[PDB]
């Protein structure tokens, strides 16, 4: 297990499917909050949904 | 444009992220995208241009 930040793990996650790491960099807030957005669907989801 | 920044605590290499073989930071290895206000960790360090020193003699 070889440490990296995890800004840089979703910069090659996001090279490896054609999109470029600057792209990630320029929006890592907003890519951020999306993450944590869905997570709190999922959330609401498995609360909910029987 | 290729590998990782990396540090070895006085000078800031680029090399491939799986294995270790460091290369002068160059034009050539690099991309530009934006500016300095937007992205974040980003640090100061220089770009070696290897046209300078053929214009330059
Ligand atoms: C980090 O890498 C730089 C680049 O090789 C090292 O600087 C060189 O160090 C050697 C001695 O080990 C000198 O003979 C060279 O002249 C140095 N070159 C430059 C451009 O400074 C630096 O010593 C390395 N740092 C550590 C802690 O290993
Ligand atoms: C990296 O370098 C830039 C300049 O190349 C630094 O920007 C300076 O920031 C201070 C603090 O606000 C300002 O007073 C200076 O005027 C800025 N420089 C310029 C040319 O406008 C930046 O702070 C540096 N960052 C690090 C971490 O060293
Ligand atoms: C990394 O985190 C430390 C706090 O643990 C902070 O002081 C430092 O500025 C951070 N550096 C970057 C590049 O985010």
């Amino acid at each position: 297990a070889l440490q990296i930040p995890f800004a840089m793990q979703m910069a090659y996650r996001f090279n490896g499917i054609g999109v470029t790491q600057n792209v990630l960099y320029e929006n890592q807030k907003l890519i951020a909050n999306q993450f944590n957005s869905a997570i709190g669907k999922i959330q609401d989801s498995l609360s909910s949904t029987a | 444009r290729e590998g990782v920044f990396v540090s070895n605590g006085t000078h800031w290499f680029v090399t491939q992220r799986n294995f270790y073989e460091p290369q002068i930071i160059t034009t050539d290895n690099t991309f530009v995208s934006g500016n300095c206000d937007v992205v974040i960790g980003i640090v100061n360090n220089t770009v070696y241009d290897p046209l300078q020193p053929e214009l330059d003699s």
